[PDB]
């Protein structure tokens, strides 16, 4: 932004992602590692 | 309230009286509808009798009324005077009348009040002397409200015809044991915004309260100042230190020494904005025939006490001024110029003392010493 | 009713007592048309100052901060049915100020209610929609040919209440919502309003046009107030009326007294000549006998036009106005860098609203009224 | 008579309460806080002792004002006693209108303690024997303030409903409906019928105005029973109440 | 006065309107000198100024003061003869309600005469003159 009234969310257009995870670089974006559903 | 308002085209010269006795049984039912109506019957045609009851039935609903409308209403009240009615309903006025209940809402309304009475009052002279009249022969009641000072002063701000009547009569109420701080307190802390516009009269006042005796009077006059000072603007401010000066130089005891304390307070209160009027009140000391070594130390106390204000060393001109009449007080064989040096000088040095200082006070104390060998 | 036999089903309908013995009630609180699950277990007697309640979580969560309110109001409530009532009473306190928490929108009515609106007006019209959809904008052009905007904000329920409208134009904008009417009716009428301030438009763009406009730098469509750059180092700052623009606005003029008079003297007797038939410039030209410069050149001209005291422009949203009375300094200052300057000096004295003292450049009579 | 005791600490804080309630006819103190610690019988008998019924008007103001600026919210039953304490002797005695003092002060408190002082003044007032203007125009204003919130009004609306009909509550009635208070149609039923069950103006204008606002909710039987209602010839206006129903149907 | 401040009220429209409120008020007002000042002020008002915003309402709202004039022309002796000699000047500047004065000056000269030849007291001189016990007073100077 106490916090937040109502849960207001965007999609990024990627698919399912399961197991995501975070490397945070601040260099030169977020650059994040997942593994689709599909196996890739 | 629009069918109301057109009602004095409709009808023809005969039916009113019923319409204005009907009306008043309306305006006996509700106060909404107050002004409206009180403006189509200053229109109808109507009997002198039918008003005067109308008069006093708005009258007793004075304190019901919504606080927009007052004020239009009290100019019904005041265009309908006679010579003679005068006392009367101003007493009744000023009694049913409170400043109290009604506190940017509060202000605004009050202040179009008292322009509404400033107009009348200018306008038509004899509400001012009876309204006077009205609070001198009220002086039994202690009990007087926020109301009677802001009146005194604008009718002492306005027509000046009145000014040594207003006066005596303030003397009269101050001996009396009328008038008083906490009375003041609440006016100055309260109606600032319509006083701020009338300062001058204040003053001329407070001029003319100090020169006579009776310390209650003088402590009076002592509350018109600071107040003055505390709550208006700089200009007034600068009236303020201006008119101290005055007291003190021309001066007789008494009120010197309350103008003197008058100064302590002043300075104690906002020394930030007396700072920048030091300058008159540095040219005092042209003027030190007149006063009393006690009298002395108070003042040297306010000059250095002022002085040593650390921002303002780029005007350290009053420090040397005062370094150079310690001197030429302490250099002579008159005992009487002699105390007066040493007071000054080890006063001063008291003060300066919350290593240039320090230079400065072993300086003076060293000479001091030398001289009262 | 009197007696809690009756007077507690119909304040609290949904607590139904389990036990045979009225020991333990159980179910659901309402307010503001959402059920909370409960459970009140009384001792064998009818005393509050020990009572078991346990929540819901949902109800614990709702509850937070008031733990301590509700603790002392069981000792200190005499009866059960009260102390529903008064418990009642503070949830709905809680939910009222959750409000940014507990807020929804009907998908049926509402969403395709809106869509057929929207189409309703067309969309030429509509620019900006939020991902939440409570916020949308409209825009709308004049017959001279400006866009404006209108920003709506949405409820829940929209067509029950009304939708807050933002407006741009300086008149307070005033709109008649009935349940029945709908966005295109208060379009018709911000159109209609359009329309109407359509003059003031008309004359503030004449003027941002043909003229160094100078302290609405980029003005909005709010703004009322123009402060015209007109010869060197002189400015006439205008206020205008939107109901009746073509006549006289408030106007007059800042720099040199020595400058200034000729321009005051001259507007004072040529004034009658006034006419609000012509364009507040077209007025102006022939009532002030002067032109203007159009962008000299507005940026740099040819003038050091910091205070010269700050060597700023723009502190606080304040310009250089107030200049010396003289041709051989005329340095720009801000009120309140030569303030300050001039209540330090000792050579200066203040009447009631002016302070008089000396330029600091060149040592010259300059005068400031606050 | 109930020999009630005060809680140790009102028996022993109560002149200290009553010296600083004297200074305010002429920022809360920690005294007030001690309000939280009375049930409300005890809150009767604490009243009643400090005499709140005796406070001049701008007493009653002031008092108000610092129970507003209070630290927690008072309990609802508690908030009642002192409601009722504070106007109800106040209002009956009132021949003229209100001063604007009090006008003021009633409504000011009202904006809070919404549900507890309509629920606790309402009644009485209007079931006291021989009311007129003079309180009906305080009741007007309380349903006319602006913080008066749309589901508050709908308390209010419940609580009319359940007092005898009679002019004065004709009179209330229409301020409140004029706010175009929505009603379930439960609540609306309950309104029509009452409406339904007739000599006076005032009837005549609450009538026109759900005719005319609620036009939306108003069956076939309401319509009739209006139309029943209104039969007379002796009622105001009557035939812009035919014109009306005529465009119901 | 009224005069002596006009060319506030040539710039300054709520000026106008604000003193409308007074002399409309002061047109029904029981002292006699209020309507014959309110005329007065009335005809400086149409006198110096067209428009009194489109210029449609301007002249309807002339129309509104001659209305009221309308109703001021029946009234007492003085009220008439001040309307009359403004008439003039109101002419000399305001064309544009011409007819709406010459219609209206005709119509009440038409009370008072007589339109057939061959009736040689043309015009009706005691219809002129009101009589209210003894005191005999001109109401209408043809
Ligand atoms: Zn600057
Ligand atoms: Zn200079």
């Amino acid at each position: 932004r106490p916090e937040e009234g109502p849960g207001g969310l965007p999609p990024m257009l990627c698919p399912a992602s399961l197991n995501i995870c975070s490397v945070v670089s601040l260099s030169g974006g977020t650059k994040l590692l997942a593994l689709s559903a599909k196996g890739r | 309230h629009d069918i109301i308002t057109s009602l004095p085209e409709i009808l023809g010269d005969s039916q009113h009286a019923d319409v204005g006795k009907e009306l008043s049984d309306l305006l006996i039912e509700n106060t909404s509808l107050t002004v409206p109506i009180l403006d189509v019957l200053s229109s109808l045609r109507l009997d002198p009798n039918f008003l005067l009851k109308v008069r006093q039935l708005v009258m007793d609903k004075l304190s019901s009324i919504r606080l927009e409308d007052l004020p239009v209403i009290i100019k019904f009240i005041l265009h309908s005077v006679t010579a003679m009615d005068t006392l009367e309903v101003i007493s009744e006025l000023r009694e049913k009348l409170d400043l109290q209940h009604c506190v940017s809402s509060g202000q605004s309304c009050i202040i179009l009040l008292f322009d509404v009475i400033k107009s009348a009052i200018r306008y038509e002279k004899t509400i001012s002397e009876a309204w006077i009249k009205a609070i001198e022969n009220t002086a039994s009641v202690s009990e007087h409200k926020v109301f009677d000072l802001v009146m005194l002063f604008i009718i002492y701000s306005t027509n000046t015809q009145t000014k040594k009547y207003i006066d005596r009569v303030l003397r009269n109420k101050i001996r009396s044991g009328c008038i008083q701080e906490q009375l003041l307190q609440s006016t100055f802390s309260v109606h600032y915004l319509v006083l701020k516009d009338m300062c001058s009269s204040i003053l001329s006042l407070a001029q003319s309260l100090l020169h006579s005796l009776d310390q209650s009077i003088i402590s009076f006059g002592s509350l018109l100042y600071k107040y003055a000072f505390k709550f208006f603007d700089t200009y007034c401010q600068q009236e303020v230190v201006g008119a101290l000066v005055t007291h003190i130089c021309s001066g007789n005891e008494a009120e010197v020494d309350t103008a003197l304390d008058v100064l302590l307070e002043l300075v104690v209160l906002n020394p930030s904005a007396m700072m920048m009027n030091a300058v008159f009140v540095k040219g005092i000391l042209d003027y030190l025939d007149n006063i009393s070594p006690q009298q002395i130390r108070k003042l040297f106390y306010v000059l250095s006490t002022l002085a040593f204000s650390k921002q303002n060393e780029a005007s350290s001109h009053i420090q040397d001024d005062m370094h150079l009449v310690i001197r030429k007080q302490l250099s002579s064989t008159v005992f009487k110029y002699k105390l007066i040096g040493i007071i000054g000088a080890v006063t001063m040095a008291g003060i300066m003392a919350a290593d240039e200082q320090c230079t400065q006070v072993t300086s003076l104390l060293q000479l001091v010493h030398s001289c009262s060998e | 009713m009197a007696v809690t036999e009756a007077s507690l089903l119909r304040q609290c309908p949904l607590l139904l007592p389990q036990n045979r013995s009225k020991t333990v009630y159980e179910g659901f609180i309402s307010a503001q048309g959402r059920d909370f699950h409960l459970r009140i277990v009384l001792p064998e007697d009818l005393q509050l100052k020990n009572a078991r309640l346990l929540c819901s979580w949902q109800l614990r969560t709702i509850l937070s901060g008031y733990h301590r309110i509700v603790q002392q109001r069981m000792q200190h409530s005499p009866d059960l049915m009260s102390f529903m009532m008064e418990l009642k009473m503070l949830l709905e306190v809680a939910l009222k100020n959750r409000q940014e928490l507990y807020a929804l929108p009907p998908p049926p009515q509402f969403y395709s209610s809106l869509i057929e609106e929207i189409g309703t007006l067309g969309w030429d019209k509509l620019v900006y929609a939020d991902t939440c959809f409570s916020t949308i904008k409209l825009k709308a052009e004049d017959a001279s040919g400006r866009e404006h905007l209108i920003t709506l904000k949405l409820k829940a329920k929209y067509p029950a209440e009304s939708p807050d409208y933002f407006v741009d134009f300086p008149v307070p904008f005033c709109a008649s919502w009935t349940p029945q009417s709908s966005l295109i009716s208060i379009y018709s009428q911000f159109l209609a309003a359009i329309e109407s301030l359509k003059a003031f438009w008309d004359v503030m763009d004449e003027i941002d046009e043909k003229t160094w406009v100078l302290e609405p730098e980029k003005p909005p469509r709010s703004a009322t107030a123009r402060r015209i750059a007109l010869g060197n180092n002189v400015s006439i700052n205008i206020e205008v009326d939107p109901r009746h623009p073509t006549m006289l606005p408030e106007c007059f003029f800042l720099g040199a007294d020595h400058v200034v008079k000729p321009l005051g003297i001259k507007l004072s007797r040529n004034i009658h000549l006034w006419d609000p038939e012509n364009s507040v410039l077209q007025n102006l030209k022939d009532v002030l006998e002067i032109d203007f410069p159009a962008r000299a050149i507005l940026e740099k001209s040819d003038f050091t036009m910091d205070c010269g005291i700050c060597y700023a422009y723009q502190l606080d949203g304040t310009i250089p106005d107030q200049v010396c009375d003289n041709s051989q300094c005329g340095q720009p200052f801000h009120q309140i860098c030569l303030y300050e300057w001039l209540r330090g000096l000792l050579t200066s004295r203040q009447s009631f609203n002016i302070i008089f003292g000396e330029c600091p450049y060149c040592s010259k009579p300059i005068t400031l009224k606050m | 008579a109930e020999s009630l005791e005060l809680p140790k600490a009102i028996q022993d804080q109560l002149p200290r309460l009553q010296q600083l309630l004297k200074t305010l006819e002429e920022a809360p103190p920690v005294e007030l806080q001690l309000l939280h610690e009375c049930s409300p019988s005890q809150m009767d008998l604490l009243c009643a002792q400090l005499q709140l019924p005796q406070l001049s008007d701008l007493g009653l103001l002031r008092l108000c004002t610092w129970l507003l600026a209070l630290s927690p919210d008072l309990s609802l039953s508690n908030a009642t006693v002192l409601t009722r304490s504070l106007f109800l002797g106040r209002i009956l005695s009132l021949t003229s209108s209100a001063s604007r003092l009090l006008t003021t002060a009633l409504t000011s408190f009202c904006a809070k303690y919404t549900y507890p002082v309509c629920s606790a003044l309402l009644d009485p007032v209007l079931q006291a024997p021989g009311t007129g203007p003079a309180q009906t125009e305080l009741l007007c204003c309380l349903v006319k303030m602006e913080s008066l919130e749309p589901d508050a009004q709908v308390l209010m609306l419940g609580q009319i409903l359940e007092l005898p009909w009679k002019e004065e509550t004709f009179l209330v009635l229409q301020s409140l409906l004029e706010r175009q208070v929505e009603m379930t149609p439960e609540k609306f039923s309950v309104l029509m019928e009452k409406l339904c069950k007739t000599t006076s103006m005032a009837y005549a204008k609450l009538m026109l105005t759900v005719m005319t606002k609620y036009q939306a909710n108003i069956t076939e039987t309401q319509r009739l029973g209006l139309a029943m209602a209104l039969e007379p010839n002796t009622t105001f206006l009557r035939k812009s109440l035919k014109a009306a129903l005529k465009h119901l149907g | 006065l009224l005069k002596a401040v006009q060319p506030l009220l040539k710039v300054s429209m709520s000026m106008r309107d604000c003193l409308i409120l007074v002399l409309r008020k002061a047109m029904f007002a029981n002292q006699l000198d209020a309507r014959k000042s309110a005329v007065a002020g009335f005809l400086l008002l149409l006198k110096n100024f067209k428009v009194l915003y489109n210029s449609v309402a301007n002249e309807t709202f002339c129309l509104e003061i001659m209305d009221s004039l309308r109703r001021c022309l029946s009234q007492q002796a003085d009220v008439r003869l001040m309307l009359y000699e403004g008439f003039y000047d109101v002419l000399r500047r305001n064309s544009q309600l011409a007819n709406s004065v010459m219609q209206t000056l005709l119509s009440q000269l038409k009370q008072f005469y007589e339109p057939k030849p061959d009736l040689l007291p043309p015009l009706k001189l005691e219809a002129c003159i009101l009589t209210q016990g003894d005191k005999i007073s001109l109401q209408e100077p043809l």
